[PDB]
């Protein structure tokens, strides 16, 4: 986004060491989860009446991968981020007709998630970092809501 | 938590509205769906279009429920709780979107009564929409 | 910000019609008594104990002038707002310490004092593109801070 | 509304905690002000860097606040009326504020509490701190 040289190295680093499979079925499912308003969209991924229920079920987790995969995507693209998601934003707003407060929800899920996973390593700096990429994305990803 | 001159204000000004509670509900949405255009993402059943009969179906219901929690201001969990439910359950609408509602209510009221839309009377209408938006978001989780 | 053509043309009608002296003193007092904690950036400026001394606090009203004849000058300058504000931007943060927040409170009050003014002459789509102009200029507002 | 899981699973999460509350109270603050720059806005007269004994003390005193409200779960509105009344009158932090230093709180217990940091536990936090940010703004207006 606005990302500095040393920010940019820090969020790349980080990522490299991110298995996008677990991350995003944790993301994803964390959302649904504490956020229960978000099951929403997911009516047909089936029993998402618990914790446990969302946590295992696989439609949730395959999902969680396909949208950390396009987030993953973007890190590469950090300097153009709205042409990047465009498409993305066209089909969220005009197919799926989700809110893009969602976004901002998920991106914050996120960070916790990354926090749980990489302890120490996630530190302050680090973290700062990422909000500016979580709020970049959303912003990306809401940019074509008409 | 509103006081006694909150009440006084929110019933003094909402007697005013009276039979026009309707078009007013329904003007704010259409101020609403103008302005912050994501909220048209939970109505996507709906014909958006200046003067949908949809729109002015959903401004009555919506002036309906406030009329409502205006006659029971002082038992408004109970009075609400059926809508408080729909919301939670049904509807699912991200609180956010309650403070760009209760918004456009304002402006509305604003644009209405020029002669009761004092400072003070803007403060507990501000108010009483942020309880009103509290209660229907209180068993989201 | 992304004001069509004629979103330009219904912002700079009406603004026309403005009493900046006025509308000024009643936004910002508005805002005083709607959000009370705003009050914390002004405790030199006297009795703002209730509405009454708020409306007609001599500093408030005249402060408000200030305020709207700042943000008049905005409105000739939509097309380089961060510019035209990055001044005041510094100042706000570095020397009086005014979280962004603010910003956007007394743009929705402004919306509403508009709204009271006007009456019918403020229509849903006037509204729509006065909303990006107050969302314009507290973004301005806010794009020095650090 | 927390629930009696809720109520549980924070108190066992804080139980956690333990001695070392001051120190994820200092972190959690660190975190704001580097992820939230415009909550330094509250703190003109504080030394922000790294390892300030300012930011240090400060820490200390909103742990042990979270803790008390822990400690009185059941009774939150009054066990904290006293920091109600402090932030309303004299502090005068913006809502919006409360839920970025919630979010960073979460984020800090995560980092330190792995095992502990459970979806469901995660939920209960979240509503936790949501809840102390309701008590702590409602006597705002
Ligand atoms: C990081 C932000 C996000 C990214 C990058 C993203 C990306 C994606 C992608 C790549 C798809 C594939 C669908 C297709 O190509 O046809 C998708 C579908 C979808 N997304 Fe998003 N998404 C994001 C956030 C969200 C959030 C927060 C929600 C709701 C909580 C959501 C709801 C959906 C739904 C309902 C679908 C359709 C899946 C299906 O067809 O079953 N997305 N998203
Ligand atoms: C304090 C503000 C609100 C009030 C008083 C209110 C009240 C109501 C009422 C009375 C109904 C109709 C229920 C029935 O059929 O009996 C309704 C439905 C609905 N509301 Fe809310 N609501 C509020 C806020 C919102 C917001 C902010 C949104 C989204 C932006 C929203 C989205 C909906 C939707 C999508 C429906 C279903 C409409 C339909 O399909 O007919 N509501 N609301
Ligand atoms: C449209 C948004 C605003 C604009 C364009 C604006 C503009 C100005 C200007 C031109 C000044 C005088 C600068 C100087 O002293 O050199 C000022 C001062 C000030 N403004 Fe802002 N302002 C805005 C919003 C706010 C809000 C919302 C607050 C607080 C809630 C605020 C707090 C202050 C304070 C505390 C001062 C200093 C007053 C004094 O003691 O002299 N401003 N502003
Ligand atoms: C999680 C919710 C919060 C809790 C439990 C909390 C608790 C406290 C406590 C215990 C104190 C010290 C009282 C004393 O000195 O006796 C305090 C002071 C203070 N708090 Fe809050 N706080 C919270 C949220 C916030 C937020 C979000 C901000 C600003 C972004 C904030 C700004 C301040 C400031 C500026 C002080 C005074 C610092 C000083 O001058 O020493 N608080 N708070």
């Amino acid at each position: 986004v606005h990302l500095t040289p040393e920010e940019k190295s820090a969020v790349t680093a980080l990522w490299g060491k991110v298995n996008v499979d677990e991350v995003g079925g944790e993301a994803l499912g964390r959302l649904l989860v504490v956020y229960p308003w978000t099951q929403r969209f997911f009516e047909s991924f089936g029993d998402l009446s618990t914790p446990d229920a969302v946590m295992g079920n696989p439609k949730v987790k395959a999902h969680g991968k396909k949208v950390l995969g396009a987030f993953s995507d973007g890190l590469a693209h950090l300097d153009n981020l709205k042409g990047t998601f465009a498409t993305l934003s066209e089909l969220h707003c005009d197919k799926l007709h989700v809110d893009p407060e969602n976004f901002r929800l998920l991106g914050n899920v996120l960070v916790c998630v990354l926090a749980h996973h990489f302890g120490k390593e996630f530190t302050p700096p680090v973290q700062a970092a990422y909000q500016k990429v979580v709020a970049g994305v959303a912003n990306a990803l809401a940019h074509k809501y008409h | 938590m509103l006081s006694p001159a909150d009440k006084t204000n929110v019933k003094a000004a909402w007697g005013k509205v009276g039979a026009h509670a309707g078009e007013y509900g329904a003007e704010a949405l259409e101020r609403m769906f103008l302005s912050f255009p994501t909220t048209g993402t939970y109505f996507p059943h709906f014909d958006l279009s200046h003067g949908s009969a949809q729109v002015k179906g959903h401004g009555k219901k919506v002036a309906d429920a406030l009329t409502n929690a205006v006659a029971h201001v002082d038992d408004m969990p109970n009075a609400l709780s059926a809508l408080s439910d729909l919301h939670a359950h049904k509807l699912r609408v991200d609180p956010v979107n309650f403070k760009l509602l209760s918004h456009c209510l304002l402006v509305t009221l604003a644009a209405h009564l020029p002669a009761e839309f004092t400072p003070a009377v803007h403060a507990s209408l501000d108010k009483f929409l942020a309880s009103v938006s509290t209660v229907l978001t209180s068993k989201y989780r």
